């Protein structure tokens, strides 16, 4: 002991450091976080559009200056504003990985009190690479 | 008299002239609450007085031309004021200001006049000073946090759990390489921030400019071979402002995001200088704080963690530290929680159970993130969890330079408790009392966290409730 | 070891490890004395110890990685520790550090290493510390006073007599032309020099620019029509260090004479900027003090007179302030006269009789000015001269703006029993028990000083022997 | 809302969303007193709230997207307003404003979002500004006179 | 480019968008087909939220919803500001990245304060879109006032 | 006298004024040892006493106006000297200083005071200075090194043999194409560092600016294109300090790595500042030194090698020229090895074998790297590695630019004996008769070597042991 590395794969932020959540325990986690008071929103990334990148500060002349990029996600279609259903959730999430082979797929939510987000569980695509 | 007055030779009693129990304050009014013991045979309403009058006008014998001055609505007023129920002797004085007396948002000339003045008198015993009613319009010229809670957020592009740290150690004298190495690992192994020590910052040989080389080194490929947003929280310490400024202008040059200062232990109008350099190069900015035996805990004698708490937050800071549990800063639940709340909350009004005796007009103001450091790891963490949720900024102390595996997996250990008890928080789990068995499932296969419960197998205290000074 | 150790997970007991009772210093060392109170349970060598580990490498459990770090001669030690007389559990430990532990001059890393750190532990119930070493190397990288006491003597173009002032109050708000009245009267009448207090500099209306252009048109006339060399300490106070440039460089325009600041209540890293500026622009720099209750009178439990007199002597100053002799600072025989003999003096060893337990070698470092500041005038004025002699720098707060006939005979007064004094101290008389006649018999004619004599006809008080905290 | 509402698309009534004539001021709102007459057809508690929907955050169609920002206690308020007895068209409109909206001591920000949005709109005849009430903490953001009256008297000679 | 009118939309709510969101709403509406975007003077800078870092959000989705769709596009910042010192920070901070075209009403603060900056336009070659605003106490001036033909003038 | 002395007209004698053979020296009193041969009539003691007089505080005729100045403890004094072995009427002179008769840190006034009032006079026949004592605070007051060895080492990202180089000829006038192609395929061919002369830098057609920029092109594939950390040594030499501050800051904007200059070969104070910058850009800085026949060399009369070596790392550089074993600069044992340990290393006690007289106290000063330059390769090789170990910084004369094959076997041919060499000494080689062998063996198949060791065929040199000056 100890060998340590991320091997083939990186470790995708939070909850890559863990094994894999499944959708019942994504689920009982969601229902727990809405009934906390947290708004869910969908969201899904690019491969190389999801890991954190600087090469942008070549267009800008005053750099790293707290500049950052590749980290920005696209939302599925809506936030979860008023209904709150997460079978509808979890449907959205399957439409979205059939619709994007190569991106990954996220859960975030926010808290409204000061209109800030969390970043949750899990990234996952189809072709998702080497388990830890 | 608003001026023109041919006072009789003397010193007229302050009773007669500074103490006024039936005052109606102004919104404009500056008010201070301190708990005092007098010497013997001084009345608590002399005392009182004298307070307020010394703070205000000052004598030491009065004739006509104390007259030249404007006093009429101008000066200071001691409003009722009532004993301490854990000692005779010891009583709550009130005292209210007027704007006109101070220059607007004047941070020396307010700390002189509220605290240099106040704080001396031979005939006083001890003094604790026990809140402040600071008015929307000092508030507002005072600047408060440069990037709070509510930029802070957005700015470091993660959330949704506490945020994860290590404070760099041995402070004496780390080779370069080999700093950077640590660093390195426990960066890579999972941790989102790391943290300097003042000694760690600059030797004799090693300056700071070569120590931030190897950090801008690491830092590049501790985001880009993580794929993770991740820094680390440079120290910054110096003798002299030119030497401050040049630590600031050529770290400028790179654009680090966040770093942090003990500038704060240097002096209150370089912080404040600073906190304005940051919102104007919009930075991310990390407040030390220290001297806890001889300022913090000041027992009946002195400065108090609310008040502390709001002076912090009237300079400003992103972030702010706080407690180490265990060691030299505070652990305690009727300390910390008070302390946290004033630093993360905006619009409430004050409660005597919670030791507040005035409220400072709220609306607009910039919450300010606790950072704890955090010298007992994996069996605290289900308390530190319940008790604090996503607060913190937990930079530890015995975690991650204290795994016999090395940096890597010592921070993929601490990585994978953080996980585990979110996740556990997550459940809505009974933290308290299944966390333990939480961490023992954990360790059934993440193989580091084993090592790492199997190593620290003696640490088991919580909290203690009741102050500590 | 110089590095290489493979430790064992833990905490390695510090009396083992961070205490050396045998060992002997280097010229290049650096050593504190403090006096300390273990919480109950706690053995006062591994207290000792740990704070000595604590200041220098800093644990919450050690692994091989902190092998990596080279410890040898430049790790703190703990030397052999005493036991006070005042308390079954009072001990005076002391502490050495080499000069490879601190960057160069560096004050806010010093002061975070030596007092921000070590003043701060749960185990400890009170630390007060007792004395310094400075070695040479760290006394002149370091810059002391910019123009004190040999430079500030020739640079006066007066001397051979206590310098004559007053502290102008009331401390409110007084407008700028009854001010240049007040200030232009006294300084005509015999002061020397006159005092702001932090009000006094700026109010909502009235900039420090524009009491400045006052000022001005007062000194120029304040010297020209009175031909004796005198003038006025600004205090030139402030909110950020933006601020206080401005209020210097504004005033770096008309190259005014002596001037003061509360600056070293604000920082010490703003007031070694400063004073490395005085050095720079050929200024003159007196020094103001505060805080008495919460800073200087911190009795088992904090800083002490002659640790803070060394400490502000090592940042610098041509003049400082120091004890009212009533009301908010100092008076005590026992407290002032070890205060003063460390700013005047210089090549002086070290006596338990003085509390003195370190030497800092001496030979060129400068003297600095006591500036006293006078609640009592005329009969305290004998016992002040027969301890004090030719030190002071006497600013009257009870005279002067205290004579029902105006600041001319109150400042005339103020000069005559000055003057009258000094003529008894030049005759060498027995001015303890003559005194009082000298001052009866020089007012036969002079009328101000007559009334100056009934109008303080019962401050008899000299100064009480033992301190007072 | 404090943000997260779903609205369903198309305008919806500016007096049931901007205007509340029994709000409570803080003494850190800006308030502002208007007179004015509409155009022909517009009530005036309409031309009240849409003056204090428009000066504080606007529409021309509004779906679940205007539920991004957090409405609640951050947006301006309408409050009870007045006839005036010289026209009988013309009214006293109140609006109330939180320290929240605006920048702090800006006062281009400040005048082109009390002045430049608000006198502009086709439905408004006539609006006139009658009174402001500024907060003690924008009053001091605010830099004032540099030298006035109690300053320039001494400075005069 | 050229050959049809240039398409934009006005962003809003006025008030106080945080961050993220206005990130998102900004990258979607500019790659989803609009050439151009604009705010209003509260979408500029808000107590919490400096322009600065609006300016870096922008930052971070200009470069994308350009390079993510292939199409040149931008968004016009509206620059607002209390003194003329923050207006010469507000440019000369954006001149450091050099963004493509952004807007001011500088020209409802004062008309030198315009004039200034279209000099310092043409120095640094940008390109300077104008605000206006006070219709009815300006344009609208029947007999009594401003009128358009004399306002288009004024303004070029 | 402390002063107030009224001194009878006329001379009193040096021996009864400047001379104290009982003297015992403070902590901060600068020391110097000289070695003298007086005119005949000039009693030894009477020489050192005036020395030490003139040095102090002159005269030609002495009155009551030297009495004007405070003399006591602040005058140079004359300590006890003792005979030279080598010659009847040479004699060892101690000279010591206080702290207080020297500006802090000021190298001109301590020069001009130490050396150049000094060494001047008429009845003097020779003066040669042996050793000097820099107290510490002197010592800290000077800057020293910018980035010494313990900086450096951690910088250049490559060390564990010596690092190989080449100084670059004719100093004549190569056009800047045929120079960038020498210079890339030298540092292809294995070179880790190359070396400018003073005429390569500029000539009358030829710009630096342009060289530079040749410099820069080769550079970016001479790392890129071999994977391996190499550089050039840039010499940067100009006629005014404009030029030279020219000359620094327009590749400062390309942060090239490592330079040198020859600017301590035009001025103490220019070289000392430029360090300074150095140090403030982060760079590290190589220190050229020439006039070994009119400085190093000067017998009886002069500088000797020892306070040189002081002298120079007493202003700093990080690397510091240093033997050419041939031709223009030293080669012997007895030179070297001193020169050498003075500049590598700290903590170590005076000794009379080793010609210190005087210890500087040691404890955080800056090492600094020997650059030799290296006139004799291939045979050579092995009695500089026994010698020297992984000190140098070799930089070939004869390599390289010596090789019929050209620039890439020249310099492959160095390499491969720089690493046979190294894998001699790794495997515990007697490598002064070894190494023969190991050139023999390494001549199979390198034949880069084999064509070295036909062309340098004759040359079987080691080192003269005894000082040839």
């Amino acid at each position: 002991m100890m060998v340590w590395t991320p091997v083939n794969n990186k470790m995708f932020e939070t909850f890559s450091y863990l094994p894999p959540l499944t959708d019942e325990q994504i689920a009982a986690q969601v229902d727990y976080i809405v009934a906390n008071g947290w708004i869910p929103c969908l969201e899904f990334a690019e491969a190389d559009k999801a890991y954190v990148s600087n090469e942008s500060a070549i267009r800008f002349g005053s750099v790293s200056c707290l500049y950052y990029d590749n980290r920005y996600w696209t939302m599925w279609k809506l936030p979860m504003f008023g209904c709150r259903d997460p079978m509808q959730v979890l449907r959205e999430i399957v439409a979205c990985t059939k619709a994007f082979p190569d991106a990954y797929v996220r859960l975030v939510a926010f808290d409204n009190q000061k209109q800030v987000q969390i970043m949750g569980f899990l990234v996952q695509r189809p072709k998702t690479a080497r388990d830890f | 008299t608003k001026a023109g007055a041919g006072f009789k030779a003397g010193v007229k009693d302050y009773r007669l002239t500074y103490y006024t129990p039936d005052y109606v304050v102004r919104d404009t009014d500056i008010l201070a609450a301190f708990r005092m013991t007098p010497q013997l045979g001084v009345p608590p309403e002399e005392c009182g007085a004298a307070v307020a009058a010394e703070s205000s006008t000052g004598t030491w014998t009065t004739v006509w031309t104390d007259g030249l001055t404007s006093l009429d609505r101008y000066k200071g007023r001691c409003y009722d004021i009532e004993p301490v129920p854990g000692e005779d002797n010891q009583y709550i004085a009130y005292v209210a200001y007027p704007i006109d007396l101070f220059e607007e948002g004047s941070v020396t000339n307010m700390f002189t006049s509220i605290v240099g003045n106040v704080f001396g008198f031979k005939a006083l015993r001890a003094l604790r000073l026990e809140d402040l009613r600071i008015p929307p319009a000092y508030v507002k010229t005072f600047v408060g946090p440069p990037h709070g809670i509510q930029v802070e957020r957005d700015k470091l592009n993660k959330y949704g759990r506490g945020l994860l740290g290590c404070t760099i150690k041995p402070k004496l004298g780390l080779s370069a390489k080999n700093y950077g190495r640590a660093v390195y690992e426990c960066l890579r192994g999972g941790l989102d921030f790391t943290k300097d020590d003042e000694n760690v910052n600059s030797q004799p040989f090693m300056r700071w400019r070569d120590r931030f080389l190897f950090v801008a080194e690491a830092i590049y490929k501790a985001q880009a071979e993580t794929g993770e947003v991740k820094g680390h929280y440079l120290n910054a310490t110096a003798g002299t402002c030119e030497e401050m400024m040049k630590r600031a202008v050529c770290a400028k040059e790179l654009g680090v995001p966040i770093i942090m200062h003990d500038y704060l232990t240097g002096g209150f109008t370089a912080n404040t200088s600073l906190a304005i350099y940051c919102r104007d190069n919009g930075l991310l900015l990390h407040i030390h704080r220290a001297m806890h035996a001889v300022i913090d805990r000041q027992r009946n004698h002195g400065i108090h963690f609310r008040v502390l708490a709001k002076a912090l937050r009237m300079s400003g800071g992103d972030h702010l530290h706080s407690g180490t549990v265990v060691g030299k800063l505070e652990g305690e639940r009727e300390v910390t929680l008070g302390f946290v709340d004033l630093m993360r909350d905006d619009y409430v009004e004050k409660d005597r159970s919670r030791g507040i005796y005035f409220t400072q007009d709220w609306c607009s103001m910039p919450g300010v993130m606790p950072v704890a450091s955090g010298g007992i790891h994996v069996w605290h963490m289900p308390a530190l969890v319940e008790i604090f949720g996503d607060d913190a900024c937990l930079q530890f102390g015995g975690g991650t330079l204290g795994h016999p595996w090395g940096n890597a997996p010592g921070a993929a250990a601490n990585r994978v408790a953080l996980e585990a008890c979110t996740q556990a928080r997550n459940e809505g789990r009974d933290l308290a009392r299944e966390g333990g068995d939480v961490i023992r499932s954990a360790c059934k296969w993440s193989p580091e966290l084993a090592a790492a419960c199997e190593v620290w197998k003696e640490i088991k205290f919580e909290f203690d409730t009741i102050d500590k000074l």
